[PDB]
């Protein structure tokens, strides 16, 4: 079974190692069944992420009550599916921004298994 | 201090029958904990969530087996939790750990657990 864990990294960590999501959509098998309409990209360390566990307790945008969120704002890629997407041709607008990311946090170590929202 | 700390008391040794408190205060994290609650495991048995409750007294949720026998608290402090236990039954023998920043009795929410405190029910 791919863990919780494993799946957020694969649909929103992409530390840094116009078109860049069109390009780390499909890759991710986010495009793969159906054009996942939104997804953010982290590019940050996978330990300043999963840090964020450990930061401001909020709640999640559905009110589950386990989402943190992060004390300094972090580079981020909003993918965003374009009026010309239509799957199985998907497409996406990139948005660069630099926004505090809350994510949903489960587990030993506990560490992100959602992306909720960037504020 | 830089590490946080879930400081449990109460607990130990009591008849069936009897009644017993815990108690679990946080210290180092600077905000509130929305959900506070205890988690015990059994001699035999996986660890199960006994009661949770949120930061404005709501929220409450308990293990059905100990409902009506167990009383959960959080109005005596910012990231404090108390469990009342009456009547106690040889099944409640378990460690019981405060655990803190999850959501209802969903254990992988939870990030911050205390180190276990012993509850022996004698038969």
């Amino acid at each position: 079974k791919e863990t919780a864990a494993a799946k957020f990294e694969r649909q929103h960590m992409d530390s840094s190692t116009s078109n860049y999501c069109n390009q780390m959509m499909k890759s991710r098998n986010l495009t793969k069944d159906r054009c996942k309409p939104v997804n953010t990209f982290v590019h940050e360390s996978l330990a300043d992420v999963q840090a964020v566990c450990s930061q401001k307790n909020v709640a999640c945008k559905n009110g589950q009550t386990n989402c943190y969120q992060s004390y300094s704002t972090m580079s981020i890629t909003d993918c965003r599916e374009t009026g010309s997407s239509k799957y199985p041709n998907c497409a996406y607008k990139t948005t660069q921004a630099n926004k505090h990311i809350i994510v949903a946090c489960e587990g030993n170590p506990y560490v992100p298994v959602h992306f909720d929202a960037s504020v | 201090g830089s590490q946080v700390q879930l400081v449990e008391s109460g607990g130990g040794l009591v008849q069936a029958g009897g009644s017993l408190r815990l108690s679990c205060a946080a210290s180092g994290y600077a905000y509130t904990y929305i959900y506070m609650g205890w988690f015990r495991q059994a001699p035999g048995k996986e660890r199960e969530g006994v009661a949770a409750m949120d930061s404005g007294g709501g929220g409450t949720l308990y293990a059905d087996s100990v409902k009506g026998r167990m009383t959960i608290s959080r109005d005596k402090g910012k990231n404090t939790v108390y469990l009342q236990m009456d009547s106690m039954k040889p099944e409640d023998t378990a460690t019981y750990y405060c655990a803190a920043g999850g959501y209802e009795l969903r254990d992988r929410t939870y990030g911050q657990w205390g180190q276990g405190t012993q509850v022996t029910v004698s038969s």
